[PDB]
């Protein structure tokens, strides 16, 4: 189906320290595949994803240099950021960004992403016609300015549509036995008495891949959206994702509700009720 | 693959007609190309981008047009003038895969040279005085048009054509020079053949 | 600034069965800012084997992180993860419950 | 502004030796690189640094080193000089615009299998025609530098003590009168009544970098060191 | 693949 590579970049200033701490990561869709950590010995790009192993020397050196600068440069934005707002130099901040690409089920270029914020509200970002950016701010009509002068839209652009969409292919095609795969949901359904008149009805759905999946409870038919209960879908470490939902339910009134669960891996929808 | 190909060598060019230096490329992505400038004995500087709309970003100055299709990237000036006479460099940045670079070509030399309105073609001679008897010839005030000839022999040299400028008023000069230790053989002769 | 509590989930990677080997799993998400402390426990005592994924956001900017263990569940040994953040006054602790 | 400088500006070296070029930039540039320049080959890449205490190869990096002590400065080493490295090299800066490069002034190095062929030129000053004065009423003085070895030379032209740039024109390169000779000539061109004056002091001045105090040379005649030769003549009736 | 492209804020 439809597919997509990310990077997301964090760094965060330290000022009982000297350095800012500077973290990267890779995904192509929903495994990761390559890390840099400012903190770490090494100082490399590292593999965590069994099918980058593959990749050459020339590609370890030049996402290694890459990355680098991508730290020191985000380094230097912090003390830019800090500037723009007034603020002073004993307190931490954070700088998030992340860029990518998505690609269609006949693997060609959809749309792609490069944004920011700062200390987790929205700063700057491309926009859907990739030749916009949307600046929240005073602070980020500085940044939009710079980007203007420079053609930075005109050169991502040249990134999203040809280098990002390349390498995801590549990746696709390399780990074909992992990222092209499909694990339908294991399902089933658990019962607990809160008390004399009510009881919660958990929906289960386990060892799935990739991790997007809809599950959502009825009361007659109805969409109970309000009143069901629905946690972050979680890893499971073994590259496989799970899912719960739950809703509150009358003691005696259990066999009226269905679970309804949605996944790519699963040939129809499925309706699960309490037994 | 990721290359720059310029016009090769030396381009002579009389003052006032349009400039037109060739550049081609080849590129894996989206291409972006720069026009370096390096006057005799100064620092290569920048001189024109490839951005814009389109493919037009500068008019009566330099301006180029890129155009994907052929992948060109053109160098063009409506009129040439003296000042202009520099080396080119057409340049492919590379920075969607790789880390930014610039990629240059070979560079081109431009040599612009005056419309002489009225020529006075002459030879002459000049002595060294410190010297016993090692004298010179001096060609001067021909029209551009014409080709100085190279040396055919060893011990005699003749120098590629220069322009030289007095203040008085507009006194474009075409000079060459030349030279031997060869006994006895006379300036009369030297500067024949175009 | 923006400061977002994390959300807990703690969990075992399979099915979980008496003496068998399996993971322990403790997901903290929806978080912010990023500096967290998260220990798993084995009846009230901190285990030291504890691995942690690379830090990495959402959409809407908000943090999450994976930490790990390989364990052997049994009928009488009790498993907890601990976990501080800014928002929180006093360190969190949940349970770990099989039969959720 | 964004102003590179470099140094040395010359620089005469033996095969074998070290040779470290340095460049200096006061521009608050994080990028600096360093490029080499040739006939039919242009530009070339050897190194690059993205910051300080960190360099890159380039396209052309061997029998190259690099160093990045810190923002300000970038050094190109050569442990052992070949004659392949006899070239213009150029150090340039730029921030994250990294298209826009700015470049310092260049230096020219050679290497020579020895020291021994480097010569400082002869120069003679050759005095106008009769004839062009009297058909014209201007006077070409031409000034000939010969016999000098490497061609690092930079010609100027005095007039009654003063500098001059009008009426001049030097060749813009050296041109090679055998493997080990170089020859540079430059005209001056004034009006008759000009040269016709016998208080109109003339010169030619050519400034010849070659060997400095460092370098090693044998007992017997002058070092080729860095100098001025000049050649002059005044105006006759 | 990384950008090798490095704007600043």
């Amino acid at each position: 189906g439809s597919h997509s590579m990310r990077y997301f970049f964090t760094s965060v200033s330290r000022p009982g320290r000297g350095e800012p701490r500077f973290i990267a990561v890779g995904y192509v869709d929903d495994t990761q595949f390559v890390r840099f950590d400012s903190d770490a010995a090494s100082q490399r790009m590292e593999p965590r994803a069994p099918w980058i192993e593959q990749e050459g020397p020339e590609y370890w050196d030049g996402e290694t240099r890459k990355v680098k600068a991508h730290s020191q440069t985000h380094r230097v934005d912090l003390g830019t950021l800090r500037g723009y707002y007034n603020q002073s130099e004993a307190g931490s901040h954070t700088v998030q960004r992340m860029y990518g690409c998505d690609v269609g089920s006949d693997w060609r270029f959809l749309r792609g992403y490069h944004q920011y914020a700062y200390d987790g509200k929205d700063y700057i970002a491309l926009k859907e016609d990739l030749r916009s950016w949307t600046a929240a701010d005073m602070a980020a009509q500085t940044t939009k300015h710079k980007w203007e002068a420079a053609h930075v839209a005109e050169q991502l652009r040249a990134y999203l549509e040809g280098t990002c969409v390349e390498a995801l292919r590549r990746y696709l095609e390399n780990g074909k036995e992992t990222l092209q795969r499909t694990d339908a949901p294991k399902t089933h359904m658990t019962h607990h008495a809160v008390s004399d008149h009510e009881a919660t009805l958990r929906c289960w759905a386990l060892s799935f891949y990739p991790a997007e999946i809809t599950l959502t409870w009825q009361r007659d038919g109805e969409d109970q959206t309000q009143d069901t209960e629905l946690v972050e879908t979680r890893p499971a470490g073994d590259g496989t994702f799970q899912k719960w939902a739950a809703v509150v339910v009358p003691s005696g009134q259990e066999q009226r509700y269905t679970c309804h669960v949605q996944h790519e891996g699963l040939p129809k929808p499925l309706t699960l009720r309490w037994e | 693959m990721d290359s720059v190909t310029q016009t090769e060598g030396l381009v002579t060019l009389t003052e006032g007609l349009p400039v037109m230096l060739n550049c081609t490329y080849q590129s894996t992505y989206s291409p972006f190309l720069f026009w370096y400038v390096q006057h005799l004995n100064e620092a290569p500087k920048l001189l024109l981008k490839s951005f814009t709309d389109n493919k037009r970003p500068e008019h009566q100055g330099f301006h180029a047009t890129l155009h994907k299709s052929s992948s060109s990237f053109h160098l063009q000036k409506s009129s040439a003038q003296l000042s202009d006479s520099a080396l080119y460099y057409c340049a492919l940045f590379l920075a969607s895969s790789s880390f930014s670079k610039l990629v240059f070509g070979q560079g081109t030399s431009l040599s612009v040279v005056p419309n002489i309105q009225n020529p006075e073609p002459a030879v002459y001679q000049l002595k060294d005085p410190r010297s016993q008897d090692s004298t010179l010839c001096l060609f001067t005030d021909f029209d551009s048009q014409i080709n100085v000839p190279k040396t055919m022999e060893s011990g005699t040299f003749i120098t590629d054509k220069t322009v030289l400028d007095m203040k008085a008023m507009d006194s474009k000069s075409n000079g060459a020079i030349a030279w031997s230790n060869q006994t006895s053989f006379t300036c009369q002769d030297i500067f024949k053949e175009t | 600034m923006i400061q977002r509590t994390p959300k807990i989930q703690v969990y075992s990677r399979h099915p979980a069965e008496n003496g068998k080997s399996n993971f322990l799993n403790c997901y903290v998400s929806g978080f912010h800012p990023s500096d967290i402390e998260v220990d798993l426990l084995k009846n009230g005592e901190r285990i030291e084997k504890v691995e942690h994924s690379d830090l990495s956001f959402s959409k809407d900017w908000s943090f999450y992180l994976l930490y790990y263990t390989e364990f052997t569940p049994t009928e009488k040994d009790e498993y907890a993860c601990r976990v501080n953040h800014v928002t929180l006054s006093q360190p969190k602790i949940v349970k770990w419950d099989r039969d959720m | 502004e964004a102003a590179v400088t470099q140094s040395p500006r010359s620089k005469v070296a033996v095969t074998g030796g070290k040779v470290t070029l340095s460049c200096h930039q006061t521009n608050n540039h994080d990028y600096m690189y360093w490029y080499r320049q040739d006939t039919g080959h242009g530009l070339r890449l050897i190194h690059y640094s993205y910051v300080a205490d960190s360099t890159e190869k380039g396209d052309i990096p061997d029998g190259y080193k690099a160093s990045r002590p810190s923002q300000e400065n970038f050094s190109l080493i050569l442990e052992l000089a070949s004659l392949s490295q006899t070239a213009v090299y150029f150090c340039a800066s730029s921030d994250w615009v990294s298209y826009e490069q700015y470049f310092g002034p260049g230096t020219r190095l050679t290497v020579l299998e020895d020291l021994r062929n480097v010569t400082p030129p002869k120069v003679s000053l050759f005095e106008p025609s009769k004839a062009e004065i009297a058909n014209k009423q201007k006077a070409t003085l031409v000034c000939l530098a010969r016999g000098f070895f490497p061609d690092h030379v930079e010609l100027s032209w005095w007039v009654n003590g003063k500098e001059v740039h009008s009426g001049v024109s030097t060749d813009p390169q050296a041109y090679k009168e055998s493997n080990y000779s170089y020859a540079l000539s430059s005209r001056l061109r004034v009006s008759a009544t000009f040269w016709h004056n016998p208080r109109n002091h003339f010169r030619c001045q050519v400034q010849f970098h070659g060997l400095s105090e460092e370098d090693k040379w044998p007992e017997g005649s002058p070092k080729p060191v860095t100098q001025n030769i000049s050649a002059e003549a005044w105006g006759r009736a | 693949a990384l950008w090798g492209f490095f704007p600043v804020l």
